[PDB]
């Protein structure tokens, strides 16, 4: 069933996706399809991406911690929509890998390092809501000590991502040109087999089970019901409005989930059973899936937009250049002492709470 | 089978 590629090469038609076109794996049409998604997607996911990135780092209000792990997400998704979708898209139009051996392995160690990373700083933005929920205590955190776990997460994103380059697996995806770690065969020299339970297990998989697991002890504590007000079930309006940000987290995770999961029970399943066919091996299946994956990468700023109102109303004094945030503003902490932005709404020197300075804030 | 001719320029 199975040649280098996903077709069998039971006539002698199959050719090298680094030399020729896999126009008899997929209609050329079909190609052309990728082809046309991806190049939406570039426009969406960059102008969101940069969106989020531009709005929070321009706006002084926006200045939480979390802010600092959803940057990081949205760099993430900003190289997917610089760096590997302009690839993918080249190929697709191209119907293979022109840039050759060298290239798929550039092209499979970006797209992986921003896979792992995504996963692995959504787990540390689960654990910090645990810390939120469970010990308000201010002072046990840094904004430093932010960025140092952030970049803490990109190394370890390296120690799956980079080892593939090292003398590891390597390869294609079905139709493909998009590249990923070697599920077919077991190349022996290669070490494939190893990699693979590896890769998938320690890198997608257990950090799946913390977010999960740390998202259930967030069960206990803050839950889904939150009023709009302070008042009710809520213990000051900071309690109320960190539900939201929860909430909005929660999502995140479970957009991340039903994108890249398919992508990764696939991964195993033809590690299992290579050569053979799943419900179908075939380039199709493959190829929807990981496809699929790079849609991801669109999806946060939507997400961030309807789940909350801060960003939506800063984001909007974004987009306006003047203020012109009609539409009710913040109504609460556009920014902490009234609108905010880069300049604008917020004040420098935003103002301080408690005889002490509470926040790290108006330092 | 694949071609062995593409073995010395795999690119």
């Amino acid at each position: 069933d199975n040649v280098l590629p996903v077709d069998s090469d039971l006539s002698p038609n199959i050719s090298t996706n680094t030399s020729e076109p896999n126009q008899f794996v997929q209609p050329a049409w079909q190609i052309v399809l990728w082809a046309a998604a991806y190049t939406v997607i570039v426009v969406t996911s960059v102008v969101g991406n940069v969106v989020v990135m531009w709005i929070i780092l321009a706006h002084k209000r926006m200045r939480t911690v979390t802010n600092y792990f959803l940057v990081n997400l949205a760099f993430a998704e900003a190289s997917m929509a610089a760096f590997n979708t302009v690839v993918n898209f080249t190929y697709a139009v191209h119907n293979e890998w022109y840039y050759g051996l060298f290239y798929c392995k550039f092209h499979n160690f970006f797209p992986i390092a921003a896979v792992f990373a995504s996963i692995y700083s959504m787990t540390a933005v689960a654990f910090d809501r645990y810390m939120a929920i469970i010990h308000p205590l201010q002072p046990r955190l840094s904004a430093t000590a932010t960025k140092v776990v952030i970049c803490v997460i990109w190394v370890l994103a390296l120690l799956l991502a980079f080892p593939q380059g090292y003398y590891s697996t390597t390869e294609t995806m079905p139709s493909r040109v998009v590249c990923m770690i070697e599920w077919p065969e077991h190349p022996n020299k290669i070490y494939e087999k190893v990699y693979h339970i590896c890769v998938t297990v320690l890198i997608y998989f257990l950090p799946l089970l913390v977010i999960g697991y740390a998202y259930t002890v967030v069960g206990i504590t803050l839950w889904a019901s939150e009023i709009p007000g302070d008042s009710s079930d809520r213990y000051h309006e900071q309690v109320s409005a960190k539900r939201k940000v929860v909430k909005m987290m929660i999502v995140v995770v479970c957009t991340f989930a039903i994108c890249w999961l398919p992508f990764h029970i696939f991964f195993l399943l033809p590690y299992i059973n290579p050569d053979l066919y799943l419900k179908k091996f075939i380039q199709q299946v493959y190829l929807a899936i990981m496809w699929l994956a790079m849609s991801s990468t669109m999806y946060n700023p939507i997400i961030y937009c309807c789940l909350n109102d801060r960003f939506r109303l800063g984001f909007k004094h974004a987009f306006r250049c003047c203020p012109f945030i009609s539409a009710g503003d913040y109504e609460g902490l556009e920014m902490k002492s009234t609108r905010y932005l880069q300049t604008q709404g917020s004040v420098y020197k935003v103002s301080r709470l408690e005889t002490t300075i509470s926040t790290v804030v108006g330092a | 089978r694949p071609k062995p001719q593409q073995f010395f320029g795999l690119m």
